[PDB]
RNA sequence: ACUGCGAAUGGCUCAUUAAAUCAGUUAUCGUUUAUUUGAUAGUUCCUUUACUACAUGGUAUAACUG
RNA sequence: UAAUUCUAGAGCUAAUACAUGCUUAAAAUCUCGACCCUUUGGAAGAGAUGUAUUUAUUAGAUAAAAAAUCAAUGUCUUCGGACUCUUUGAUGAUUCAUAAUAACUUUUCGAAUCGCAUGGCCUUGUGCUGGCGAUGGUUCAUUCAAAUUUCUGCCCUAUCAACUUUCGAUGGUAGGAUAGUGGCCUACCAUGGUUUCAACGGGUAACGGGGAAUAAGGGUUCGAUUCCGGAGAGGGAGCCUGAGAAACG
């Protein structure tokens, strides 16, 4: 099969190797598993020792995180709109990692009314009084709240699905985002 | 007849019931202890500290 | 090969075994357990070649069947048991008890002990460590793991260890001017006490240790046991007790004593 | 000039609260890498990134510790070391030459041009042929 | 006869292989490990004891008869 | 059925096989919040917390002294609020061990097993407790190991002087794959790397070392072969079961 040796390249000089031994099974490899959406696939293999390793044939949901609120919730992903090693799967939507998808937002946003009473865009006396206490806190960053009109986040993956069988990641922020952002509007 | 209720079954899970009671009871007996041990050992150490500072002071 | 390998060959063990080559083709090989491979000696070979008890192999499993031989109190009827330094044997049927210590040419010397030295045991200080739910631990030398010391142990200190419930009584630090077994190299088997230890950072460091009549020495630092304070062991030391005799001075004291 | 790859880069897990407010430019980190060796004032107030670096990098300096002269500065980010020794011939009582090349990893702390003389000490597998990176240097 | 463990050790030959093997020497802060030896586990009926067993739930097949 | 350690149909019953599934101390701390009527409020009730899996974010201190200050408070209240208050492992070196907060999962483990003995307590109920040890179990250490890796070292040959890079050759960035590092493989980019101190190619009736024969000293010639290391099972390739094999009874 696929084999990670090195007794089969060249040398720093130029040399041609030669055929030294059969092939061993304690260097090997497999076949490499994309990762397309949709409803919940996940098969297991079987690893050097007793272990065990999830590969994900194709899934639809995640588990995200917001930084600097310091909340993780799980939502529903879209699609993936950039990807920096080739285009070749954003054209097809798998799921590596360091692919920048779309998720939808109502969670985030319900938990956001919940915390704060305040609303994105445009009675107990338990509430009003903790409402008063995250009063300065309130006011985030204008350009990721921006999309709340639409629903759609932008969030980067930071699992390998190939292996863990999940897919978790991010959402990114106004640093990252002017980045990739004018990366996003002008390579198309 | 296998699979049935018998006496000789029924202490077995007395003893697998009491043992783990009477085990991880000195667990936490045996921790407080140790803290013991490092309550009065930090309490020394602030005091004396506190006299290089006497000497510090002279 | 594939898998483990499992036969050891006549001439490859371990030399200060003794097994006189010429009796068979394959060695005794120890088994999986306490004591390292080329470090440590079965039970096989203190109850047929050093105590002369029995005279087959299969005399010595119907010994330890009979459910006669311990170690640190606990019986054994492994038959090739790795039995190593520093280790109680305590057979029954006879009242005898023995601990496992080395002898000065470097070999496992047979060693009688009382009946309350054989209640206890050191053991030195590999490594300490900060465990699962926040409780530390010690590894001796052994492999023992102890939760819960003082702390004022550290690594290459010595430890006192009671073999009835496995605990500790006290231990012994490791500074200059100490009483000290060397446990592994060339100098092995010899006592002596600490001058000083120069450190390399990445590396192997050195100690320097006198004798009783004043000659020196160079190890490194893991071949050094630790034993108790200048002119105080906490074992009972064998004769000779650790002191390097030239072969000038033991053809002599050979011959003056062959008086009979 | 930092950003020309094609994605972001940064040091990783080191994070950046935009809510709070701090007149430090960026949250940098950055280790000392032993043995007696000194960190460069170029590395803990730079503005590079790098994967591979000692003092920036999650790399270690464990093992050997070499020395030789720099004879090839062509690539990016990696140079290329000459050594010099001598080689006893038993029967004919003599010494003859010889000499090897190793190549390193250089980060962008150092300044290193031909012709100079670096220390290096040895990391684990870097690149196909790389396992050591430049720790000191000293001029021509 | 099912289940468990072993069959990866041992024994034999020297065809390939010229910086490969292999020797003395380092490294793992770069990883997997049956076994052995020593520690290690009150929280898990929807529950804090409300229907629904813990004085203990359910099928399927081997040898065998034809 | 001529046949081989070939097997079909019908009928029974077991498990440490296969598939499920209960039991248990008290404590604390969090969030929600019925009410309450109020100032500077305090509250019933509810639920959450083992370990393992995956991601994010904090703690993981330490080089030498004293004020002014913005308020808050522990406290004698001196109703001024001045003060009459801190712990922190190991390494040459870490994003190390280890702990917490939000969660997440074709939800992992947490004894529905077996031999011996047979006693103590009673309201005497087959009531209640209770000895020695076999086998199984999750994670950390440990022992037998395994996989890669640093420095220097090989016989004859110029009638072999230039070799490697489409088809990875030398480096950079991001993914895939593996027990794991790495051009190991795939994308985009750079134009490198070896050489008269002999690269690259050709021969070997060449497995390497411990060692063997001869010996004034220096040396010349051997090592298929009792020990350790590698490779192979008619010649190449592929995989199943398993902790471990690209295995050839």
């Amino acid at each position: 099969g696929i084999s990670r040796d090195s007794r089969h390249k060249r040398s720093a000089t130029g040399a041609k190797r030669a055929q030294f031994r059969k092939k061993r099974k304690f260097e090997l490899g497999r076949q490499p598993a994309n990762t397309k959406i949709g409803a919940k696939r996940i098969h297991s293999v079987r690893t050097r020792g007793g272990n065990k390793k999830y590969r994900a044939l194709r899934i639809e949901t995640g588990n995200f995180s917001w930084a600097s609120e310091g909340i993780s919730k799980k939502t529903r992903i879209a699609g993936v709109v950039y990807h920096p090693s080739n285009n070749e799967l954003v054209r097809t939507n798998t799921l590596t990692k360091a692919a920048i998808v779309q998720i939808d937002a109502t969670p985030f946003r319900q938990w956001f009314e919940a915390h704060y009473g305040q609303t994105l865009g445009k009675k107990s006396k338990n509430a009003e009084r903790k409402w008063a206490a995250r009063a300065a806190s309130a006011k985030i960053e204008s350009s990721v709240e921006s999309q709340f009109s639409a629903g759609r986040l932008y969030a980067c993956i930071s699992s390998r699905p190939g292996q863990s069988g999940r897919c978790d990641g991010y959402i990114l922020e106004g640093e990252e985002l002017a980045f990739y952002l004018r990366r996003l509007t002008a390579k198309k | 007849i296998q699979r049935l209720v018998t006496p000789q079954r029924l202490q077995r899970k007395r003893h697998q019931r009491a043992l783990k009671v009477r085990n991880a009871q000195a667990q936490r007996e045996a921790a407080a202890e140790y803290a013991q041990l490092l309550a009065k050992r930090l309490s020394e150490r602030k005091a004396e500290k506190a006299e290089i500072r006497k000497r510090r002071a002279s | 090969a594939r898998g483990p390998k499992k036969h050891l060959k006549r001439l490859a063990a371990p030399h200060h075994w003794l097994l006189d080559k010429l009796s068979g083709c394959y060695a005794p090989r120890p088994s999986a357990g306490p004591h390292k491979l080329r470090e440590s000696l079965p039970l096989i070979v203190f109850l047929r070649n050093r105590l002369k008890y029995a005279l087959n192999g299969r005399e010595v499993k119907a010994i330890l069947m009979q459910r006669h031989v311990k170690v640190d109190g606990k019986v054994r009827t492994d038959t090739t048991y790795p039995a190593g330094f520093m280790d109680v044997i305590t057979l029954d049927a006879t009242n005898e008890n023995f601990r496992l210590v080395y002898d000065v040419k470097g070999r496992f010397a047979v060693h009688r002990i009382t009946d309350e030295e054989a209640s206890y045991k050191l053991g030195k200080v590999k490594k300490v460590q900060l465990g699962k739910k926040g409780v530390p631990y010690v590894v001796t030398h052994d492999g023992r793991t102890i939760r819960y010391p003082d702390p004022n142990i550290k690594v290459n200190d010595t430890v006192k260890i009671d073999l009835a419930s496995g605990k500790i009584t006290d231990f012994i630090k490791f500074d200059a001017g100490k009483l000290v077994y060397v446990t592994g190299g060339r100098n092995l088997g010899r006592i002596g006490t600490i001058v000083h230890k120069e450190r390399h950072d990445g590396g192997f460091d050195l100690v320097h240790i006198k004798d009783s009549l004043d000659n020196t020495f160079v190890t490194r630092l893991n071949n050094v046991f630790v034993i108790g304070e200048q002119g105080k062991p906490y074992i009972s030391l064998p004769k000779g007790k650790g002191i390097k005799l030239s072969i000038a001075e033991e053809r002599d004291r050979r011959r003056a004593q062959q008086g009979l | 000039t930092v950003q020309s790859e094609r994605a972001f880069q940064k040091q990783p897990h080191i994070f950046n609260n935009p809510k709070v407010k701090t007149s430090k430019r960026t949250k940098r980190w950055y280790k000392n890498a032993g043995l007696g060796f000194k960190t460069p004032k170029t590395a803990i107030e730079g503005s590079y990134i790098d994967k591979k670096c000692p003092f920036t990098g999650l790399v270690s300096i464990r093992g050997k510790i070499l020395t030789g002269t720099v004879v090839s500065t062509k690539m990016h980010r990696t140079i290329v070391i000459r050594r010099a020794y001598l080689h006893y011939i038993p029967k004919y009582n003599r010494y003859e030459k010889r000499h090897k090349n190793v190549p390193v990893h250089v980060s962008p702390a150092f300044r290193v041009q031909v012709g100079d003389i670096v220390t290096v000490g040895q990391c684990r597998p870097i690149s196909k042929t790389v396992r050591f990176n430049v720790v000191k240097v000293s001029a021509a």
